[PDB]
């Protein structure tokens, strides 16, 4: 299992 | 070399390049688990990954090139926070598209996806 330190559309 | 499987180049020669506004020792990690000393080399535009040759110093496979505009998820693992995976497609709001997936184990985790997820932005 992982953390999002980015993902293009949400994290800006 | 000019091609030993793909295009060989000098890693320092690389790292000096104008257009590099960033670099990254790292280790790509494939599913089988085999492991491969690399550096990420990040341009305003593109992200390199240079393999490393270890049996000629120096000199590193040109193993991919990715537009940081293709770049849609930057992950890091909870059990291994070093471990940055960047998977690359089409993003809208529907979902996501995954075209491509590269895992590469990163000492300054934390630095390097700030850096590249800068550029990206």
């Amino acid at each position: 299992d992982d953390n999002t330190l980015y993902h293009r559309g949400f994290t800006e | 070399s000019f091609m030993d499987r793909k295009e060989v180049v000098n890693i320092q020669t690389w790292i000096n390049k104008p257009d590099i506004k960033h670099h990254f020792p790292c280790k790509e990690v494939k599913e089988s688990g085999h492991m491969f000393p690399s550096h990420l080399l990040v341009t305003a535009t593109h992200m390199y990954c240079l393999r490393e040759i270890l049996s000629r110093k120096g000199l590193a496979y040109i193993q991919s090139r990715q537009a940081l505009n293709s770049v849609v998820k930057i992950t890091s693992k909870k059990k291994h926070p070093e471990l940055i995976t960047f998977k690359y497609g089409n993003s809208s709001a529907s979902g996501i598209e995954i075209l491509a997936i590269e895992r590469y184990l990163i000492p300054n985790a934390g630095d390097a996806t700030r850096a590249i997820k800068q550029q990206i932005m």
